[PDB]
């Protein structure tokens, strides 16, 4: 099948395993940002589900088919891969619902969907939006979309940003310093610190912060769902022409994501942007190697791209200059090996940020 | 990867 | 091999990964308790290994086969099966130890080694000791050893004890009652109470605790590596007759481990006893999904059976039944998927 | 030179010993706030910078030249009088800034500079913002200043407000009562206890403090570093009349500083105040030997005086009077020799 | 005079003004050990001080001449150069003593003492016995000694010993790898990383340990206060040849001291060593730059010589072999600028010294 | 499992 | 005095 | 040094 060629088998156990668990399910419905806008979503858009046919892909706990059934869905087929079905399947007949959705255990590419959907919805988002690799999945299963159909998501928009952050940059190497001792129990680690500097560099870091680490508008790219094909998805360029609003070092580039569900009724967003509530997905911030000194007025240029892996994750590969310097500065990182950051610290602004006393 | 979703405290 | 029949290859690709990061080595090294002692019972028994020939199996970053060339090794074998042995070979260059040290890439049980050995190096202790299945190996490098060889460590004791943990107990029961919920966004997530309550509780919890909480003197489990062979720890049977101290809810076993460097000079203990310093092993407890009440001198008897899976870990099932009342208590746990409470 | 006339030796060599040190620099450093604030203030004031002649006065390491550098100049005089100047030049030389940033070491009030400059950039607070007597140094430097010359930073509010810690004043009263003894091993210390009471009140708290204890709104004193000259600092007389908005026992009057980046672009605050990130400044507290009794809504008046001495710090006197009650408190402090309370 | 010729002025007014404040006196006499002892040795010794002269050196609030008057002395001669000895005659006022006590303000060195006393007490140990060189000051005022007259304390005994102690030797390594970063707030700190090291172990550690991080009996090196002369201070080779009992890294020696009043009853021992209550004296660490392998077995020798210098303290230089590797290991230290490492945790067993199962 | 070993402060 | 800056925990 | 006497706790 499809998703055997592009999967390494390996990780697709793990990844499996992962979502069999109610544990992570539960983390997930537990998300009030992440849930109550799936289901303002549909419920608020109920014409384009009321006694349609709804596929749901990667449906866990079948949440998200109980919503479309909620909208007044004729039929709902919901496909889950992982352990998770059989969950899904007695949630659906203690809530009296067997002769409206029909569970499908089984990966969207080689389940036999009887028939053809009006609508699909799915929560294939990635941290980083493109984690995971299932927004292929998604569009996979657009071969059971009716022609005229509908997308629940719709579109999703990543943005890229540049941040300044001395502290996150300056502990990568407090922590890679541990190796260069010259006699750790007698040991000489030294040699070793250079490769423990590309290791911490290689990982995204997930966690938040605060908007004024940011130096510049942010720059979207958009999928649309509607539209894009699997292939697509495969390498993903993103050229950036970032506008430095503030002076200082940029150390790296931050994401976030949203995606809008656009119904007949009315479109309704789920942004992950650091302006708003925290999501499980968080953002992500990836490093550079060397900090790019850029003022107010600079161009900061480059492009960011993903190739997509067997690990069902992507390779980052973030090239970045000014444009006025010529200073330029690469790094590699490993999308499926994040370093999950988060402390529950509200972020700290950056400092140099107090314009007016704050003594007054 | 490890952890696909991240955990989000309640 | 040995290795890839007891070990699916989804489980071994994810483990040597974890294995091949810098940063989950400086992790173990960090751990002054672990590294220091181990460097201790090596020197101090120094002539266990001088001029002798060492293998260091699932060498890491080659501490320990660097602790052994201190005591005067003549050659040093480190084995190692994940991709640190790339990181183990240039200190072994910039240590300038390349005439004693020799890192052999790959599993243990498919290597070649050049000749037997006098003593082998280990630290193939998971949380709970039995975690990873790396005991197995370790007892499978037996081949390579000498008839008077030594084993270090060379035995490991694991203490088991009954524990009171209401705040423990409420926490991870509580998680699994979100599944209570007749309307969570008007879906009735009940049914799957059940489900939730069984995947917390089989869990194990891994987090340091005072002693206060035990009831009970430990129960102690020894597998004496010079003597086991690998299949010895297919199934691991422990049973346990508990003479209860303090009355109370027992919430389930509280587990640590000992291990000993028993060499010929003196013997040096490594422990994760609650009541010593905090090691990365923590200690590891097991939840009762019913809790029992004991009486302070009544009888807690049971088994702790673990049973090893392909997923280099083990099944635990843990019976525990209050002898004076005919409490029972039955409980399947995961030991490959713990719960990390520590903060 | 000016720095001898105002500095005994005897001070100088140890306040210049102290700087040398490079783990004293680290500290400074590695104080974020103040070395992040610092360079913000400088990158966004760029063209305050940009193919500018920059005079750091008391560079340290250099950080600030660097700063300075990041930013554009074109040449800058990093001064310092302690041993560090031979390590900022190894910064400069391996920075590949050697073009661009020269260590002219000595004291500014001794070295010659070879031309005048644009912008003052230097760090001359200490702990109350007036300890080293540094500001005096800073001031001095504007002889190198060009007339539409400016200065980093440009001014310096001290803020000082009554506060109540009857935690802190039993702490340092129990502390002198030592000396209350009639027997100490039968040695009658009474007679000195007048004099250690003087003593231990005579040193200023230094550590930090929520700001709940702060019975009234903040009086700030102002010292505009563009306009002032080096002779306004050795006398220092700041009025105070607080309206108190709490009733209790005033046990002596809080400081903290902030300054002001006056840049061209935008102006960028550093504060060292108790509702801010803690800076390795802190706070300074000032005991009353006997607290004053205030109720809401009396006025606090008073003045707080500092006369500079030899030994690069100030005599502090402060008088405070409960107007409604004529309750006076009239204080002696040293500002060299504070209490580092924090832990 | 002799104290102006070996000091600095600026080091002696630095040095006095500490001496000045009440609280440093207080911190003093609140050390139970050191003034209980000195007490229990004047006191317990009272034929020693019955009707006889007493020159107190360095009498700071004057308790010891106190203790002198309460064993029976007809004079006491009591000499203070810091501000403390106005304090002094307050006390001697006040305890209406002025008939028995003279304060004298001023140093040993230059007051004229108008007679020859019978026994000299004095405090004049720092830490590790050496630092303030106030031993001297106490050797030069024998010159008022009548003979056969006694010291107390009349001999002072400092103990080597070599220790293992990873976690000490590495947080060296770990503060001064702050310089080891390619770009702190843009800037490259790892030219000054060798300094700082340097820096770090140019500092002897004052602190507790633990009895079991020694791996050789002490070597006792001893001053005997009636014959020594002020000159023999200068220069303090202290040779050793240590047998180790224990294998293991050294990386230093410590140091502690004991003092004897040897009085004309009982002999009265005044111990900083760490089998002993804390006092305020702690003991003295001095690193190795590189430890040193031994085996238990193996011979640990070198060189510990200590030069006085004009900052009222010692220069320290160290070598140390293995005797059978010949693996060797320098360090120098000032001895004036120590570090105070004391945190008031009870000091940690070294790893690897439990020969039973601790679960048992 | 994921990880085998714990993440122990310092 | 005797440290004009005071140590700052990191 | 600067304090030849170290602090002891009381
Ligand atoms: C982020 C949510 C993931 C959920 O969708 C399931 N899932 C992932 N990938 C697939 C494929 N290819 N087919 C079906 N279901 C899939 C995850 O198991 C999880 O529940
Ligand atoms: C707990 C420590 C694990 C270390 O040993 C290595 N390791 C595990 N399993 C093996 C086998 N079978 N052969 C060689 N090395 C092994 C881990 O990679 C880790 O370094
Ligand atoms: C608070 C920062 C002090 C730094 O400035 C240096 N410094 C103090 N006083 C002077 C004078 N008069 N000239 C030059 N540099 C001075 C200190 O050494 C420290 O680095
Ligand atoms: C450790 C105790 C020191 C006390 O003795 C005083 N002191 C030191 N050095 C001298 C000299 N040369 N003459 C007289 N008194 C001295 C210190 O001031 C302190 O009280």
């Amino acid at each position: 099948s499809v998703f055997s060629e592009r999967t390494e088998e390996s990780s697709a156990v793990q990844y499996f395993q992962f979502y069999g668990y109610l544990s992570q399910q539960q983390n997930m419905m537990q998300d009030y940002v992440r849930t109550g806008t799936y289901q303002r979503a549909i419920l608020q858009n109920h014409t384009d589900f009321k006694d349609k046919i709804v596929l749901d892909v990667g449906c866990g706990s079948g949440i998200l088919s109980f919503f479309a059934a909620q909208a007044g869905a004729r039929k709902i087929y919901a496909v889950e891969a992982s352990t998770m079905a059989q969950h899904a399947e007695v949630l659906v007949k203690s809530n009296n619902l067997t002769d409206r959705i029909v569970v499908i255990p089984g990966k969207v590419e080689e389940v036999s969907l009887p028939e053809q959907v009006d609508i699909i919805i799915s929560e294939p988002m990635g941290y980083m939006l493109f984690n995971e690799r299932m927004l292929e999945s998604y569009l996979h299963a657009k071969k059971y979309l009716k022609p005229s159909g509908n997308m629940f998501p719709t579109i999703g928009d990543v943005h890229l940003a540049p941040f300044t952050d001395e502290q996150l940059y300056m502990e990568q190497f407090t922590k890679a310093n541990f190796w260069y001792q010259p006699s750790f129990h007698g040991v000489d680690l030294s040699a070793l610190r250079g490769a423990a500097v590309d290791e911490y560099f290689r990982q995204p870091v997930v966690d938040t912060f605060d908007i004024r680490i940011l130096m510049a508008k942010s720059v979207k790219y958009t999928v649309n769902f509607l539209e894009a094909k699997e292939g697509d998805l495969h390498r993903i360029e993103i050229p950036f022409k970032f506008h430095m609003l503030h002076s200082g070092l940029v150390h790296g580039l931050a994401f976030w994501f949203d995606v809008a569900f656009i119904g007949s009724i009315m479109t309704v967003w789920l942004s992950t942007a650091p302006t708003e509530p925290l999501t499980h997905w968080y953002q992500v911030r990836c490093l550079f190697q060397s900090p790019l000194f850029a003022k107010a007025g600079d161009t900061l240029s480059g492009t960011c791209l993903l190739i997509a892996n067997k690990r069902q994750s992507y390779d980052i590969s973030i090239v970045a200059q000014v444009d006025q310097t010529g200073s330029k500065s690469s790094n590699l990182l490993d999308l499926k090996n994040p370093f999950f950051r988060y402390t529950g610290t509200t972020p700290s602004p950056p400092p140099g940020s107090h314009y007016t006393s704050p003594s007054e | 990867g490890k952890a696909p979703r991240k955990q989000l405290a309640t």
